[PDB]
């Protein structure tokens, strides 16, 4: 299992930024760049006691409610046979993957704004296919992720 | 306490702490003639 | 359009507590009984700031943690096309309900602890019959509710 690829898209100071990851990833840069923002973005994909919280006004890009919020994480599955990482992602996402041989995944989250509630919801998706991606099943405040 | 001033600092981020620096400094120009001032930086 | 009754299966203080309500009701006793769980029993089921962290082991009646904490609301919905409120529930109920009864509703909570991850979790159902209650559909951390 390894980290291929991350996409962020209107998150706070990212306008449209792609990177290419892997397992061990070193960030650095000047001050006020933008790297306690790069790993704020995974943790509201990835962590469940901050994405109960929702988006405000000042996580949208130059404080505008009009833009989306979409972070797209990218995993290779191709060593499926050797690690057992891969039988623990695969094991829970048991019915979206759709070729035969499938060694990649995404999971993606979007984000649009409620002004009257003046609310940010995040829905979480997940599967194989870039343009087939379905909603993550949970039951409460626990989803499958 | 007539004779010294003791300024104390202990620390998005990064300008705002250059940002203290400027509001330190900028109080020990004004405030703080007619004291002997000693700095005392934690890290 | 009022309140009937509530019943509190299991929760901090109670044991099996069913108590008749209305519209603008007050609740009095002595010190150190209650009566602070009953308003963190409407908190943690119509709040969702209350709701969002779940249930803890000392949630549970004497720390026993192998029941069911399942909190029942009953709402009479008599008068129709007479108060606003009735339509604004069957508004977002959609079809859950049945023309056979068309005057009860219940609003239902059940939790069971998960005894791995240490974690009680909240799963909300509404009906028109106490049984066949199914869950509140939601879309991320908002529910319909
Ligand atoms: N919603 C937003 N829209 C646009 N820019 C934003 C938004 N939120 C934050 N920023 C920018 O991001 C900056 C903060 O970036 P951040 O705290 O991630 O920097 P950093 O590289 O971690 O800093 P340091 O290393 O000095 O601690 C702000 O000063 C601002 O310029
Ligand atoms: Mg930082
Ligand atoms: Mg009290």
């Amino acid at each position: 299992m390894k980290f291929s690829n991350i996409t962020i898209k209107n998150f706070r100071n990212f306008e449209k930024v792609n990177i290419n990851l892997d397992n061990k990833n070193v960030i650095f840069g000047m001050n006020d760049i933008g790297k306690t923002n790069f790993l704020y973005a995974l943790r509201f994909l990835l962590d469940k006691e901050i994405r109960k919280f929702g988006f405000n006004k000042s996580d949208y890009h130059k404080h505008d409610t009009s833009k989306k919020i979409e972070i797209i994480l990218t995993l290779d599955l191709s060593n499926y046979e050797k690690d057992e990482d891969t039988k623990k992602l695969i094991s829970v996402v048991k019915g979206a993957r759709t070729s035969a041989n499938a060694d990649v995944f995404y999971i993606a989250l979007e984000s649009k704004y409620d002004d009257k509630e003046l609310y940010g919801n995040i829905i979480l998706k997940w599967g194989s296919e870039l343009d087939n991606l379905i909603d993550i099943p949970g039951r409460g405040n626990i989803n499958a992720l | 306490d007539n004779v010294f001033k003791v300024i104390y600092i202990n620390p998005g981020d990064g300008r705002r702490k250059m940002l203290s620096y400027s509001i330190y400094n900028y109080l020990a120009k004004k405030k703080y003639e007619d004291k002997i001032v000693i700095y005392l930086i934690e890290e």
